[PDB]
RNA sequence: GCCCGGAUAGCUCAGGGUAGAGCAGGGGAUUGAAAAUCCCCGUGUCCUUGGUUCGAUUCCGAGUCCGGGCACCA
RNA sequence: CGCGGGGUGGAGCAGCCUGGUAGCUCGUCGGGCUCAUAACCCGAAGGUCGUCGGUUCAAAUCCGGCCCCCGCAACCA
RNA sequence: UCCCCCGUGCCCAUAGCGGCGUGGAACCACCCGUUCCCAUUCCGAACACGGAAGUGAAACGCGCCAGCGCCGAUGGUACUGGGCGGGCGACCGCCUGGGAGAGUAGGUCGGUGCGGGGGA
RNA sequence: CGCCUCCUAAAAGGUAACGGAGGCGCCCAAAGGUCCCCUCAGGCGGGACGGAAAUCCGCCGGAGAGCGCAAGGGUAGAAGGGGGCCUGACUGCGAGGCCUGCAAGCCGAGCAGGGGCGAAAGCCGGGCCUAGUGAACCGGUGGUCCCGUGUGGAAGGGCCAU
RNA sequence: CUGACUGGGGCCUGUAGAGCACUGAUAGGGCUAGGGGGCCCACCAGCCUACCAAACCCUGUCAAACUCCGAAGGGUCCCAG
């Protein structure tokens, strides 16, 4: 982790709820990270959108 | 003086000093040479003292060989300090020698003037010598 | 030295050898295309088929297929139905694809 | 295929020559063309524009078959180089493609080069191939002063399946490369 | 009593010992799971019916007998035998 | 994390109906010159995006960056 | 081989931190003004950064050895 | 059962480099084409497809050669587990069991399993 | 002063000194998954600008290159280079082990859910590997709807995640 | 009855010794890319080195952090005492 290598969750984009946690360098890949990740709660793989941590 | 010019690390540990000489038993080069019978560390100045007594011997003529070549560091701490603080500097360098090796060789030169030079440089070693003559056992191996 | 088709026969055999199935070479040559399953454990062929074998001709694609039908049927005859595909230096395309498809129509399981 | 001068004269004039000259007991002993290829190997085009285009574009009409990047291997201060940057264009004439070329780069380009007093006796491999260097691209007749922007040269890579030099000196010269010694 | 200043070393430091080298022998009963070699890389290769993990470790996939095999060019190999 | 603010020409700073002024720089007038002086001249998505309004520096939102302040620290 | 700081045009100082760009004042050289000099005004040149070695695509800049030069310390016995 | 070729293993260079000789009926390759499938950061070179006029030139297969590579004794030595001595030391020596590396002689231009095509 | 690599370390493991030398307190949205393809450094000869070194061609070349960064190990029969599709840098578990005073650290087949790549066999629970780290207490935030001090709520807690 | 220790058998290892194939060090000689040295040239060459200068070749060596090699031993498992 660093200032510029941030900690942030992955937040299902249909059911709302915080799922991983993961890092990205937020200068190299300004734009939020989109990925198919799946649910626990949707029992099924969705769409998952970054959030702050 | 003699020494490596540039070196893997700066500081050895400290030798053994078991066992004949591993090679160089052999006269390789020379007509006449000079064999350690002990073990020793061999300084470069005792080598550089050693050859010039057989330059001024040779008064300039001649060929000399020398076949020991100081590659050791060899430490030392600076005087009167306590143990401990890590190793000493690199004070100079020795040549690991081990009864049986080919020191020294010359030629180009009468047998008295070899026998002779080959004297005067033991009496500059820290440890036993004797002088040896090119025989056929020498140019077998 | 090896060359690239050493070191792609190499590539994907290895990775098939692994899994430890009854594998399915195949020969292409410019003329014929020919099949033997093999028990690497063994080092051992147990059943094989082939164009020049069959004395089959035509369609290199057509006779392609024919032969893994036939490999196929004398296959099935032994016991032999699970097996892997060995593609060797080959891309996984026409004649050896049929052949391929073939087998599998057969009966073959891969 | 298709029917070029220089290419029916390779086997007409040429393979015959070469075999009473030489004494080839096989067919495919006797020496044959194998490719062309053709290198720009450009480096203004580092970063000062991708001027890459204008002159693929140009090789482009030489050749009739389209350039592919080169690409800097390692990074090269001196040079002003990051590793990966686009430093070239390459294209592999081969077959027809390949005789045209040759056709047109012994009838018309070669010519038109100043000066021209023959090509180096001097520049082939050693083991059977040549290459020269052009300084110009517009001394090939699909370039035009008008359509060009700057001048850029190129290496021409000519393979041959000839084992010696002296066997490749042959074929070359007979089919029509003028030699200047 | 005069006591001379000293320097010091800039060395002294070395990393935890790894525990690193084979676990267990040919001929040895093993079961599916039991790691066999703790290695860098692949001075072992996984042969019949063992795996490797991430760190080349190598592991055993049956109960069986562990058995090794010098391949020469194609590398140490070692082996589990279904019992 | 929260409240308060700024970004406007190269530097500084003023600002629902304009895009401003000073200094830096350009020559020109001036002296012996260093200037002061006098003159004219340039140098902007007003940080980015939506939205307002007939219009956008303004107003709003939202993020970017840099200012301040507050509290905290297992 | 106790601990610090420093070495870069001719002099005295930036640049090193944060690798890619050598800069400021004087001095030096060519012109100008003066009867002449100084001052002043207009131009220009000169530094491969103590050294060897390493890292790196690239070292004055980062790391290790050596050379040189200033500063501090050396207490309880 | 034996010879040749094709495919696929195993031993992991005594199997390699190089020099030479040799093979196209069959098999393999190159080859003839680039319509079709598919393919080139460009290229039918590769990958791929459809073919069968030609050539064993390349590749490959098989042989012969010890220049290089590779293997390599026997004997002797170094060292050493255990047992004993010696020297102020640095270090040395004996008994018993084990025993290299280098080097010498020498060997090697592969050997073998399974299947398929052909042959006698 | 913790962590990693090499040596010391006496051919299992472990092994000390203010012993000999270095490194870490990150990084990567691909530098991750899978499928398909490709093979380096350097030597020599050849080629406009073009040099020791840019790009191109031939020959030789088993790995001396490369693998983000120290070192060691490993490695082209790929772990190195290129491309396509993608997010397994999974959720619920986990036989069996390595290591080890504790606590921690490490490897892991296989089952299920819902997936990625592949014709398939299969592979995928981040990264060739070994550093890139911090027990508990106290608190923040999202969720869960488990407790809710006569009762219904609420305040405040618990649990899962961070 | 599984123990220490011991017999046999398999596997694991990189020390002693040795070696120089890799990483470095290294003595003598030969052949030699970059020169200095330099009768000298810059009109464009050269040319000669009883000197340093990679690679290669021959002779000869050294290394805890070198290894093409490599023991005695040591460890571990099985059977037996
Ligand atoms: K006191
Ligand atoms: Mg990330
Ligand atoms: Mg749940
Ligand atoms: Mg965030
Ligand atoms: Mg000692
Ligand atoms: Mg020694
Ligand atoms: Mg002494
Ligand atoms: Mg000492
Ligand atoms: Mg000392
Ligand atoms: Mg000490
Ligand atoms: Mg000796
Ligand atoms: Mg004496
Ligand atoms: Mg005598
Ligand atoms: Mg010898
Ligand atoms: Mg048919
Ligand atoms: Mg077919
Ligand atoms: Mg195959
Ligand atoms: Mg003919
Ligand atoms: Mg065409
Ligand atoms: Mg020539
Ligand atoms: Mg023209
Ligand atoms: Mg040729
Ligand atoms: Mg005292
Ligand atoms: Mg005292
Ligand atoms: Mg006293
Ligand atoms: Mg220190
Ligand atoms: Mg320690
Ligand atoms: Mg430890
Ligand atoms: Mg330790
Ligand atoms: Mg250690
Ligand atoms: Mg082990
Ligand atoms: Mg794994
Ligand atoms: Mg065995
Ligand atoms: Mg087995
Ligand atoms: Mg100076
Ligand atoms: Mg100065
Ligand atoms: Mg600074
Ligand atoms: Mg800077
Ligand atoms: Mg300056
Ligand atoms: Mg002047
Ligand atoms: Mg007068
Ligand atoms: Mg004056
Ligand atoms: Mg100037
Ligand atoms: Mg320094
Ligand atoms: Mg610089
Ligand atoms: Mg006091
Ligand atoms: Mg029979
Ligand atoms: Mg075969
Ligand atoms: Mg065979
Ligand atoms: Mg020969
Ligand atoms: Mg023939
Ligand atoms: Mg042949
Ligand atoms: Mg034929
Ligand atoms: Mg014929
Ligand atoms: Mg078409
Ligand atoms: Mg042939
Ligand atoms: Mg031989
Ligand atoms: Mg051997
Ligand atoms: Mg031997
Ligand atoms: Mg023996
Ligand atoms: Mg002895
Ligand atoms: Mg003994
Ligand atoms: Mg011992
Ligand atoms: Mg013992
Ligand atoms: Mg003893
Ligand atoms: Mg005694
Ligand atoms: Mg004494
Ligand atoms: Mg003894
Ligand atoms: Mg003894
Ligand atoms: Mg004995
Ligand atoms: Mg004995
Ligand atoms: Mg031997
Ligand atoms: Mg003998
Ligand atoms: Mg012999
Ligand atoms: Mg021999
Ligand atoms: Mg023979
Ligand atoms: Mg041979
Ligand atoms: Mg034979
Ligand atoms: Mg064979
Ligand atoms: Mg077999
Ligand atoms: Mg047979
Ligand atoms: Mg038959
Ligand atoms: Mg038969
Ligand atoms: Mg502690
Ligand atoms: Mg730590
Ligand atoms: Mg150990
Ligand atoms: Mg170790
Ligand atoms: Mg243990
Ligand atoms: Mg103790
Ligand atoms: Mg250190
Ligand atoms: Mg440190
Ligand atoms: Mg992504
Ligand atoms: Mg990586
Ligand atoms: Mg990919
Ligand atoms: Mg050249
Ligand atoms: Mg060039
Ligand atoms: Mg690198
Ligand atoms: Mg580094
Ligand atoms: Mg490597
Ligand atoms: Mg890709
Ligand atoms: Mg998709
Ligand atoms: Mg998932
Ligand atoms: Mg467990
Ligand atoms: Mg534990
Ligand atoms: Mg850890
Ligand atoms: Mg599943
Ligand atoms: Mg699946
Ligand atoms: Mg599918
Ligand atoms: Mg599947
Ligand atoms: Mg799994
Ligand atoms: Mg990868
Ligand atoms: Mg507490
Ligand atoms: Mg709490
Ligand atoms: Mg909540
Ligand atoms: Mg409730
Ligand atoms: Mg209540
Ligand atoms: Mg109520
Ligand atoms: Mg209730
Ligand atoms: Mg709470
Ligand atoms: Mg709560
Ligand atoms: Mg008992
Ligand atoms: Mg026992
Ligand atoms: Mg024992
Ligand atoms: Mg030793
Ligand atoms: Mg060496
Ligand atoms: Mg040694
Ligand atoms: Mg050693
Ligand atoms: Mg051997
Ligand atoms: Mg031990
Ligand atoms: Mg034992
Ligand atoms: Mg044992
Ligand atoms: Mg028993
Ligand atoms: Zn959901």
């Amino acid at each position: 982790a660093s200032e510029v290598r941030i900690k942030l969750l992955l937040e299902c984009t249909e059911c709302k709820r915080r799922n991983y946690a993961t890092e990205k360098n937020k200068r190299n890949t300004p734009n939020k990270l989109e990925l198919r990740k799946y649910c626990p709660w949707c029992r099924k793989h969705t769409v998952h959108r970054e959030v702050k941590i | 003086m003699l020494m490596p010019r540039r070196m893997k690390y700066r500081k050895q540990q400290r030798g053994r000093l078991k066992g004949a000489t591993k090679g160089g038993d052999y006269v390789a080069f020379g007509d006449y040479g000079l064999v350690a019978l002990e073990p020793a560390w061999i300084t470069a100045q005792q080598i550089e003292a050693a050859r010039v007594a057989m330059v001024r011997h040779f008064r300039r003529g001649g060929k000399i060989f020398i076949r020991i070549f100081p590659d050791k560091p060899y430490t030392k701490k600076p005087l009167e300090v306590r143990m401990g603080k890590g190793k000493g500097n690199v004070e100079g360098y020795v040549a690991v020698v081990k009864p049986g090796r080919v020191m020294f060789e010359v030629a180009g030169v009468t047998e008295e003037q070899a026998m002779e030079a080959l004297r005067i440089a033991g009496h500059k070693l820290p440890i036993k010598t004797k002088i040896v003559r090119r025989d056929a056992y020498d140019e077998a191996q | 030295r090896l060359t690239a088709y050493e070191r792609r026969k190499f590539r994907v055999r290895n990775r098939i050898k692994r899994t430890g199935r009854l594998r399915l070479s195949v020969f292409r040559s410019l003329k014929h295309i020919y099949a033997q399953i093999i028990d690497d454990e063994k080092g051992v062929t147990l059943v094989s088929a082939s164009s020049l074998a069959l004395k089959l001709k035509g369609n290199k694609t057509e006779v392609a297929r024919q032969v893994g039908r036939a490999l196929a049927e004398k296959a099935l005859a032994l016991g032999i139905k699970q097996v892997a595909f060995d593609r060797g230096p080959y891309k996984y395309h026409g004649r050896v694809k049929a052949l391929a498809e073939g087998a599998r129509e057969g009966g073959l399981e891969f | 295929p298709l029917d070029v001068a220089l290419k029916r004269k390779y086997y007409e004039e040429v393979r015959p020559e070469l075999i009473r000259r030489f004494g080839y007991q096989n067919v495919w002993e006797v020496p044959r063309l194998e490719k062309v290829v053709i290198n720009q190997g450009l480096g203004e085009a580092k970063e000062d524009a991708r001027i890459l285009e204008k002159a693929a574009q140009e090789l482009a009409l030489i050749t009739g078959q389209k350039p592919a990047v080169t690409r800097a291997k390692k990074s090269i201060s001196n040079f002003k180089l990051r590793k990966g940057m686009p430093i070239g264009l390459r294209v592999t004439l081969r077959r027809d493609r390949m005789w045209i070329f040759l056709e047109k780069l012994l009838n018309v380009a070669l010519p038109r080069i100043r000066d021209f007093r023959g090509l180096n006796p001097n520049s082939f491999d050693g083991r059977g191939n040549y290459n020269l260097g052009l300084r110009e691209q517009l001394i090939f007749p699909e370039i035009t002063y008008d359509m060009v922007d700057a001048l850029r040269g190129m290496d021409i890579a000519v393979v041959t399946t000839a084992e010696t030099d002296e066997e490749a000196r042959a074929l070359l010269e007979l089919l029509g490369f003028p030699f200047r010694k | 009593a005069h006591k001379k200043g000293l320097g010091s070393t800039r060395n002294g430091r070395d990393s935890q010992a790894k525990r690193l080298g084979v676990k267990r022998y040919e001929g040895q009963v093993v079961r599916a799971g039991n790691i066999l070699v703790r290695q860098r890389g692949t001075r072992f290769k996984p042969g019949k019916n063992v795996g490797m993990g991430r760190d080349f470790t190598l592991f055993a996939l049956v109960d069986g007998v562990v058995e090794f095999q010098d391949r020469g060019r194609l590398g140490r190999y070692v082996h589990v035998r279904p019992l």
